[PDB]
């Protein structure tokens, strides 16, 4: 039908109307009770999640008007008494906690004393909602609310304050593991054929726990120690033992994405020490590649430390792809391969100068192939495509082809190919080789233009 | 015509004292001064002469304090529990106004003011000037609110409770003894789930018992119910309970008044599943009206 | 109409 | 201090029990609505598939094929042993098996399939039931592949 949508809409917009209107004749009783019976309508099973986004947006935008009148109004002196203890007076809990969420940061905001324990309270209240969906967002609220308020180290320096960061990392990291843990079991809720249908709710929804996430790292106070031993330890935790491939494949990029380079580099051995725990069915590939590839962008940003030399990047992602590869039962070929193109680039970006790394790629790619008993691979498989890509990025990529042909294990790669792919790939080695003029070529590198020639024309 | 005479009653320290509520049948809120046992009621009586002219031929004009128990509305089950008498005027006449002063000393009221289903208990002052056929009567009433301390012993409620093999729980509320603007802190913690659970809350309950023996009749009221949670839970989530009783204005826990009546509270928790069957447990709690400072 | 069920000590 | 934020102190849920799968689950769908016999023998049979984590229940997944007189022996039975307030089943509809009727009688598929929705209403809020999972005539009924009524209740 899709009506409950906008008939809840439509009585969201009475309501917040005649709410706003008690607001300006002062009646804040009157006005709570009509803001109660708006969130009345976030208590619904019969919107899917797409719908109750839509209704949460409306009713969210409401709330602000009251958060902000209750704000000035505490500002200007004329504090209501009671009002934390008297929004609780609500008999349905979800219009209680959003109004008691709402009231909290006003209380944060006007009475800083209060914050550490009030901020306490509003995490663990919401214990209340165990229903995955409205939980989820009753959490979400929470987030939103105290996005501004929650302890920091750039701060004023109100010396009747309360809480620190130590609070503000606990808070959310609390506020992640209940979210997480309904967002999950999300998968279990409803009848077992509607499995396809959970998974694209659960995928919408994935947003509103990853914020969690976002909020950790927009944390001044979260430098990498914290990060080494609170933040990351604490996301992890959830992560492995959550056991379930849809929300470690997303949090695992999301890690990724939302902390800083100088936090990943720092946290490598860890990271990659939880990818070979995730579950069977997560995409590690795609976890290490986006890593990789924020990495090799860190490399070439200047007005930039760049990377360490202690952090021995190269040897770290070798040896953990390798062992990542292990902890897998049935890993594609492919995409054992697709892991090679990014050591190679990895090697490339962020350790131009040292070629001995690249042909390491190869000689182990060599060894992969090698040890996979492999019957002839076709120009059609999946496997020669990203043969084809890894071989072509040491060609595209170097300023110098000479430099290519001084790799020892390059060519012995073209073994494994077609023969359709052979012909193809010696002549778009050789192509360049004339497109950019020849220079006299040393004793090694004649020998290797003559092993190309070979395998085109045979 | 009209009355030839009206008495009203106006207390000493009528400006001076506080009153108090009483919620009567159909909504209806009264207001009545407030007494505490142990008070002196004293003021007077002032008869307004209103047929002058006239004369007004009596045997005797009283004042009484009456503190009593009414069941079931039935006029010949009234129970005096405090009586006092002060006569004011011997037999005679009235031909103009006049009032009267009267003091009860020290006056016990040992038990507290309520309004039930099937009981009252008030006090008031009853003005009767006594005529051959048909007594001039005037009723004033009063509360009186019974107060107490913080309690000696005052234990949380913890309990394991459940259906076999179906559902586990254990609940604890912070005391067994509430003020009346007190607060119940409390927590659900679930052992095992195996049932289907859409919400829970926690419900107010108030039976008035009343009559002797076999002779019983409860009349129970569901005072709030305040649901504290929404979805299923799993085993090993506790969820949190913080309902203030200042909202639903009670009355304290009175056990057999005057071996009459009784009025007490329980705390209903109440599980609901999918198919909407209906899992609780009930536990008493007394309620105490607190003495502020003063 | 709605079946209530009085929850056991154990 | 300026809010009461009171709570009592809790005890942190196990990483197991708060990911693991819940174990209420418990499902049931009367299916596929299937003619036995020719002439004044037929009936309608439907299918009872069940599927369960309970450990009441001593098959997780199990399909059986059941008639419109079974269901009516297991509200039998649970009205006499359970003490349960059962539900009521869509109705005995004797008239419809009176000939030259308007329709096809009991084999009417507004018919049919109004009486499919009703014992799948039935069955899983009696499934659901507590004290109704303990007795024997439960168990019989959803996981046995031939009900015998010639039994001692249990349980």
């Amino acid at each position: 039908g899709s009506k409950l949508l906008d008939e809840a809409i439509q009585a969201v917009k009475v309501q917040s109307f005649q709410m706003k209107r008690c607001l300006d004749k002062n009646k804040l009783m009157d006005a709570l009770k009509h803001a109660s019976n708006m969130l009345g309508e976030l208590r619904t099973s019969m919107l899917s999640p797409k719908s109750y986004y839509e209704l949460y947006m409306a009713i969210s935008d409401e709330l602000h008007y009251l958060e902000v009148y209750l704000t000035d109004e505490f500002a200007k002196g004329r504090k209501v008494a009671d009002l934390y203890e008297l929004v609780q007076y609500a008999g349905n809990i979800i219009p209680r906690l959003y109004l008691l969420i709402t009231v909290g940061v006003v209380y944060v905001k006007s009475f800083p004393q209060s914050r550490k324990d009030i901020l306490k309270d509003l995490v663990e209240m919401c214990r209340g909602v165990q229903h995955p969906l409205r939980g989820l967002f009753l959490r979400n609220y929470l987030l939103q609310c105290t996005r501004n308020i929650l302890p920091d180290e750039g701060e004023p320096t109100d010396e009747e304050t309360t809480g620190d960061i130590s609070d503000s990392m606990d808070f959310v990291l609390l506020n992640f593991a209940e979210m997480n843990k309904l967002w999950v079991r999300m998968q279990h809720q409803g009848h077992s054929r509607d499995r396809e249908k959970r998974e694209r709710e659960r995928q919408e929804l994935r947003i509103l726990v990853g914020t969690n996430l976002v909020r950790l790292s927009q944390l001044e106070g979260v430098n990498v120690e914290r990060y080494k031993q609170i933040v990351l330890t604490g996301i992890l935790e959830q992560v492995v033992n959550c056991r379930d491939a849809l929300a470690q494949e997303y949090l695992m990029e999301c890690i990724i994405q939302v902390f800083p380079d100088e936090f990943h580099l720092q946290t490598l051995n860890p990271f990659l020490r939880a990818c070979a725990e995730l579950h069977q069915n997560v995409n590690v590939k795609n976890i290490i590649i986006a890593l990789i590839d924020r990495l090799a962008l860190f490399a070439h940003r200047e007005d930039g430390p760049g990377i360490p030399a202690d952090i021995k990047l190269f040897d770290i992602f070798s040896q953990q792809v390798a062992t990542v590869i292990q902890s897998r039962q049935d890993m594609p070929s492919e995409d054992v391969v697709s892991l090679q193109v990014s050591l190679i680039n990895l090697a490339m970006k962020c350790y131009p100068d040292r070629v001995d790394y690249v042909d390491k790629v190869l000689e182990t790619t060599v060894e992969i192939f090698n040890k996979l008993n492999l019957e002839h691979i076709a120009t059609s498989s999946a496997v020669s495509k990203e043969l084809t890509r890894l071989l072509k990025i040491p060609v595209d990529t170097y300023n110098n082809i000479l430099t290519v042909l001084k790799l020892k294990h390059f060519h012995p790669l073209f073994e494994y190919f077609d023969y359709e792919s052979r012909k193809s790939m010696s002549c778009y080695v050789l192509s360049n080789v004339l497109d950019y003029n020849t220079e006299i070529v040393s004793q090694d590198q004649v020998d290797s233009i003559m092993n190309l020639v070979s395998t085109l024309i045979q | 015509f009209g009355p030839i005479c009206e008495i009203d009653i106006v207390l000493n320290d009528g400006e001076t004292r506080k009153m108090a509520e009483m919620k009567t049948e159909d909504g209806k809120v009264e207001k009545h001064y407030l007494f505490y046992d142990g008070e002196s009621v004293s003021g007077k009586v002032n008869l307004a002469f209103k047929q002058p002219g006239k004369r007004l031929e009596h045997q005797g004009i009283r004042i009484e304090f009456v503190g009593q128990i009414e069941l079931f509305n039935d006029k010949s089950n009234t129970h005096e529990f405090v009586n006092l008498v002060k006569e004011l005027a011997l037999p005679g006449e009235l031909t103009q106004s006049r009032s009267y002063d009267f003091e009860f000393m020290q006056v016990e009221k040992p038990y507290e003011s309520y309004i039930g289903a099937n009981v009252r208990l008030r006090y008031f002052l009853k003005v009767t000037i006594v005529r051959r056929l048909t007594d001039l009567v005037k009723e004033y009433d009063l509360i009186v609110h019974q107060l107490a301390t913080y309690p000696d012993v005052n234990n949380s409620i913890k309990m394991e409770v459940g259906i076999e093999d179906c559902l586990h729980i254990e609940f604890e509320y912070n005391k067994s003894k509430y003020h009346l603007k007190d607060v119940i802190v409390g927590k659900i913690y679930f052992l095992l789930v195996r049932i289907k659970i859409q919400h829970m809350e926690l419900q107010l309950i108030k039976k008035e018992i009343t009559g002797i023996g076999p002779s019983t009749t409860t009349e129970t009221e569901t005072i709030a119910k305040y649901e504290i949670m929404d979805g299923a839970p799993v085993k090993g989530e506790s969820i949190p309970i913080r309902l203030f009783l200042a909202g639903y204005d009670p009355t304290p826990t009175m056990r057999d008044v005057n071996k009459k009546f009784s009025v007490r509270y329980f705390l209903n928790l109440v599980l609901v599943d999918e198919e909407d069957r209906r899992y609780f447990k009930q536990q008493e709690i007394i309620l105490w009206r607190k003495a502020p400072e003063k | 109409q709605p079946e209530l069920y009085l929850l056991n000590t154990m | 201090t300026v809010a009461d934020t009171r709570r009592l102190i809790t005890k942190p849920q196990n990483l197991n029990d708060a990911y693991g799968p819940p174990s209420n689950f418990l499902e049931i769908d009367v299916s596929n609505p299937q003619t036995v016999g020719v002439g004044r023998g037929r009936f309608t049979t439907y299918e009872i598939r069940v599927k369960t984590n309970l450990p009441i229940f001593k098959l997780k997944e199990s399909t059986v094929r059941r008639r419109y007189s079974d269901f009516e022996w297991l509200r039998s039975e649970l009205e006499r042993e359970s003490k349960v307030v059962v539900p009521p089943l869509p109705g005995k509809a004797f008239l419809r098996q009176l000939p030259f009727r308007g329709d096809d009688g009991i084999f009417d598929d507004n018919f049919i399939e109004e009486r499919k929705q009703g014992l799948e209403q039935f069955i899983n809020k009696v499934a659901g039931h507590p004290l109704a999972q303990n007795e024997r005539c439960l168990h019989m009924f959803l996981q046995d592949e031939i009900i015998d009524k010639s039994y001692t209740p249990s349980k």
